[PDB]
């Protein structure tokens, strides 16, 4: 994030910066030779295997959002030709199969219900009891029970969602 | 000067997806609802 | 298929090859093909003499060279041409006749 | 007397003669009197009854073979000489040779040439083959051709091929490969679209001694200093030549203005009384460079409200700021600081940039990832010179020629070249072996690594 | 699952024709790979045009925006815009989609449609309606995993050699 304190000195602020850049050059360092170390083999401790997945994580995380921006700097790297050539390959094959295009599901499909029901199953199942779940994965379950309490009124959500919500 | 850089990106995506756009319209079978 | 650029000076004899085992026996009978397809009387005597000449077999050279007789002819001679002078003198006379500048224009580009 | 009309001249065939290789006997491994089957495409000793040639003949009855030393075709085993007009294209790309029209024609080319096979090219503008890890090489090569001066120079053998050199001297291998390989490159009428540089490799990891090997790839700005320099001195006959191809191209002159700094841990009194000391003062140390090093400012740190893309970026002329009388960059070694001014004094008619990107931190390598928004098609020098030398100086508009540019990690990058054809204006794009054709704009949105700039 | 797939791989490969015999200069090939960074490199754009075709334009317009939202660590977060999420639940069908595209790049379309059998008579796993149309092609078996393609060719003496040469 942006880090700019308006009242401090320049000169100070240029310290900072300065052992800033030291520190982090430090910290990815020591994180990469450490996982080179756990991934290679070798003794180590919860604690250091808990902080070195945390490090990492924040790299590859700084990491992605490098590649997002090159992304957006440097435009769809599939140029226009490839991209006709896959479509129209695509749709020569899809033509000699001779397939039927899905439909948005009508309103009163038959096995809706019964598509209903599988999706709420393999929710639930992901739930091994360990008697201590967080506020967001109860809230999930008092959702699950409600649909599955409720089917149709669920199935109408899903269907608006499906047609409007884009944000 | 400056570099906008995002604006050049958006015009290769717009070209793009106007030549694909160029191609779907010949395809037909296509299916959407209102 | 067949295009001006696929054929060199010694494109006829490679494909007389194809029928004649012996190098000296190839060479013969590519030369004496080139003459019978420049002195030519018209597309059937000349198939005829080609057929009489090659066999009942390798026909289908003879069809190859019956469908595409000047072209062959026009680009062997000049992909042979020993001198500039006489490359020169064969370019003219083939742009002299509008067939044979498509095939000049198909060499060149 | 049977020349003229040997009979197994059709059995040639141009799809395997491959001329890019060492020309040594495949059965004896001698440089002495080589002769190359037009049949298979390979290598045995020279003519004569008994001899490796004459048993291949009469052993596959492949009966054409060409001198590799002397350009002359001979039909084995009875052996008299061939002569034929239709096999000078054979001998042309075996040994490639320029007229002085031709090189003066060179650069007005706009319209493709045609390999054997049906592949178009223009030339210069031909791949490199990619032995294990060499692009670096490729692209600093590529980048050194498209030079007019310095390619002209090297198209033309006898240009160099008469200059002395001493008994053990291995550095004249750089120079005349280097011409073999520029001249099968701006070969317009070659077998196919791409070349093989590995003669030239090896000629330089021999020279260089296991330093920029091809089984690892090294520095790109390295590897053109060194490059540069061993060019120099090899052209420098028993000596050092003080001007050669390579001084008259890219050398130019600076005048270098290094102040010692009294010290930072001082009393401001003793400080300033040092001043008087004429140790602590500006000095004028003018000395030549092959090419500038531009230093990018360093990355932010810190993303920022504008220009929301995580990606930096400055201006051209922010990093030119330096070689101008007044910046003043700081020198630190140990125990001592400088303070640098920097003045150009001479302008060479082909300039280099090479932007430091690269640089060890206290404990990795970290690659700047800054990138330079600069114009392509003219820029201004004349205000970073002296006025001294601006009357001097007449022409001092330059334009972008060349771009080096490398992509990704440190460790596993990657370089690729961005290279204006001339005779046409078109952008084209190298990397390895692929020729894709990049348009004007797109050049300045890359981490430009080196450059080479045209005077006009 | 995995371990049957294995045991009708081993089966099939057996089961070609003549596929042990070498006297002729035969030779079989059997290829793995793993379509490096499919998942990170999938432009949305030609995703959701190639969506298109197969679904509804609502439901595929729902699928690109929901692969277009904000990714959020403890403190940090940006917008992924580039590669797909991998997270959805629908993410399964998205990638075996891409892969099917992927596939027919590989294959072909002539020998996909080969393999795959006339729309009415479908074949099976590793099956072909006629062994003169096995034999038709150098690439007699086919399999991509989620994104590990396995591909079994047979080559002649000539068409090696012409292989190398190239
Ligand atoms: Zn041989």
């Amino acid at each position: 994030i942006p880090w700019k304190v308006p009242g401090l000195p320049t000169p100070i602020e240029n310290m900072i910066l300065r052992y800033v850049k030291a520190k982090a050059d430090w910290w990815t360092n020591t994180a990469h030779y450490n996982r080179e170390r756990i991934r290679r083999g070798a003794t180590v401790d919860k604690t250091v295997c808990k902080k070195n997945l945390g490090r990492l994580t924040r790299l590859y995380l700084k990491a992605e959002q490098e590649r997002q921006h090159n992304y957006l700097k440097d435009g769809p790297y599939i140029t226009a030709e490839e991209a006709v050539a896959v479509y129209t390959t695509t749709v020569h094959w899809l033509e000699s199969r001779r397939f039927s295009p899905i439909p948005f599901p009508p309103l009163s499909y038959k096995h809706d219900t019964k598509l209903l029901i599988l999706a709420l199953e393999r929710l639930k199942e992901a739930y091994s009891v360990k008697s201590r779940l967080n506020q967001s994965q109860r809230e999930e379950l008092g959702l699950i029970e409600q649909a599955y309490d409720n089917p149709h009124e669920a199935l109408s959500r899903i269907k608006r969602h499906l047609l409007t919500q884009r944000a | 000067g400056e570099l906008d850089m995002r604006k050049i990106g958006q015009a290769r995506n717009t070209l793009m997806d106007m030549r694909l756009s160029q191609v779907s319209d010949s395809v037909s079978g296509q299916t959407v609802v209102d | 298929d067949l295009h001006p650029r696929d054929i060199d000076a010694f494109w006829l004899q490679r494909q007389l090859s194809r029928f004649y085992d012996d190098a000296i026996v190839s060479q013969k009978k590519a030369d004496e093909v080139l003459e019978i397809l420049k002195t030519a009387s018209d597309d059937r005597e000349c198939e005829n003499q080609l057929v009489l000449l090659l066999g009942f077999n390798t026909f289908d050279f003879i069809k190859v060279l019956r469908q595409h007789r000047m072209m062959i002819l026009y680009c062997t001679l000049l992909a042979s041409a020993q001198s500039e002078a006489e490359k020169e003198r064969i370019m003219g006379k083939m742009e002299a006749d509008p067939e044979l500048s498509k095939f000049l224009y198909q060499l060149h580009e | 007397r049977r020349s003229r009309h040997c009979p197994y001249l059709d059995t040639i065939n141009r799809s395997v003669l491959d001329f890019d290789f060492e020309k040594l006997c495949s059965i004896s491994l001698s440089h002495i009197n080589a002769y190359a089957c037009l049949v298979c495409g390979k290598y045995f000793q020279g003519r004569g009854l008994k001899s490796h040639a004459y048993i291949h003949s009469v052993q596959f009855s492949h009966h054409v073979f060409l001198n590799l030393h002397t350009l002359k075709f001979y039909c084995l085993p009875d052996n008299y000489e061939i002569i034929d007009s239709s096999l000078e294209d054979i001998t042309y790309v075996l040994k490639p040779t320029f007229t002085k029209q031709q090189i003066a024609n060179l650069d007005k080319q706009a319209k493709l040439s045609r390999a054997y096979d049906g592949t178009t090219y223009l030339p210069g503008i031909v791949g490199l083959n990619n032995i294990k890890a060499n692009d670096y090489a490729n692209a600093v090569l590529q980048a050194l051709s498209n030079v007019p001066p310095l390619r002209n120079y090297f198209l033309e053998e006898d240009n160099y091929k008469n200059i002395k050199r001493p008994p053990g001297d291995i550095m004249f291998l750089l120079v005349q490969r280097f011409g073999e390989l520029m001249r099968k490159l701006w070969n317009p009428r070659n077998f196919k679209a791409h070349v093989s540089p590995h003669e030239m490799l090896q000629a330089v990891v021999l020279c260089s001694k296991k330093t920029f090997q091809i089984t690892k790839q090294g520095d790109g700005v390295d590897f053109l200093s060194w490059f540069l320099n061993a060019l120099h001195s090899a052209l420098g006959g028993t000596k050092k030549k003080k001007k050669t191809i390579v001084t008259d191209v890219f050398q130019g002159s600076m005048r270098i203005f290094t102040k010692k700094l009294p010290h930072p841990d001082l009393p401001a009194e003793e400080k300033e009384q040092l001043l008087h000391n004429d140790e602590y003062q500006e000095t004028m140390v003018e000395s030549t460079f092959m090419y500038l090093t531009l230093d990018l400012p360093t990355a932010p740190l810190y993303k920022d409200e504008k220009e929301q893309l995580i990606i930096p970026q400055v201006p051209l002329f922010n990093i030119l700021a330096k070689f101008n009388g007044i910046t003043e960059k700081e020198y630190k070694t140990y125990k001592e600081n400088f303070l640098k001014r920097f003045q150009l004094t001479k302008l060479p008619p082909y300039l280099i940039f090479c932007i430091k990107r690269f640089t060890k931190n206290n404990f990795f390598v970290e690659k700047n990832p800054t990138i330079v928004n600069f114009p392509i098609t003219n820029v201004d020098l004349r205000e970073y010179l002296s006025e001294e030398v601006q009357a001097v100086h007449k022409n001092t508009t330059y334009d972008l020629i060349a771009n080096i540019v490398h992509d990704g990690k440190p460790s596993e990058g990657s370089y690729r070249i961005h290279v204006l054809h001339h005779g046409t204006g078109k952008w084209y794009e190298l990397q390895d072996l692929q020729v894709t054709d990049i348009l004007p704009q797109m050049i300045t949105l890359s981490e430009a690594y080196i450059q080479i700039w045209k005077r006009r | 699952p995995p371990p049957l797939l294995v045991y009708k791989w081993c089966q099939g490969i057996n089961n070609l024709q003549d596929v042990w015999e070498t006297s002729e200069g035969e030779c079989n090939v059997m290829l793995e790979s793993r379509f490096e960074k499919m998942y990170e490199k999938i432009d949305l754009t030609l995703l959701n045009r190639l969506l298109r075709l197969i679904v509804d334009h609502n439901i595929a317009d729902y699928m690109t925006a929901k692969n277009n939202v904000v990714i959020n660590y403890k403190d940090m977060n940006h917008t992924n815009s580039y590669g797909i999420i991998r997270g959805l639940q629908f993410a399964s069908f998205i990638v075996q989609y891409y892969g099917l595209v992927m596939d027919l790049l590989v294959l072909g379309l002539h020998r996909a449609s080969e393999m795959a059998g006339p729309p009415q008579m479908p074949n099976d796993f590793l099956s072909f309606q006629d062994i003169a149309t096995e034999a038709a092609h150098p690439i007699r078996l086919f399999c991509r995993y989620i994104d590990r393609i396995h591909i079994f060719f047979r080559f002649t003496a000539d068409e090696a050699r012409d292989l190398i040469q190239r």
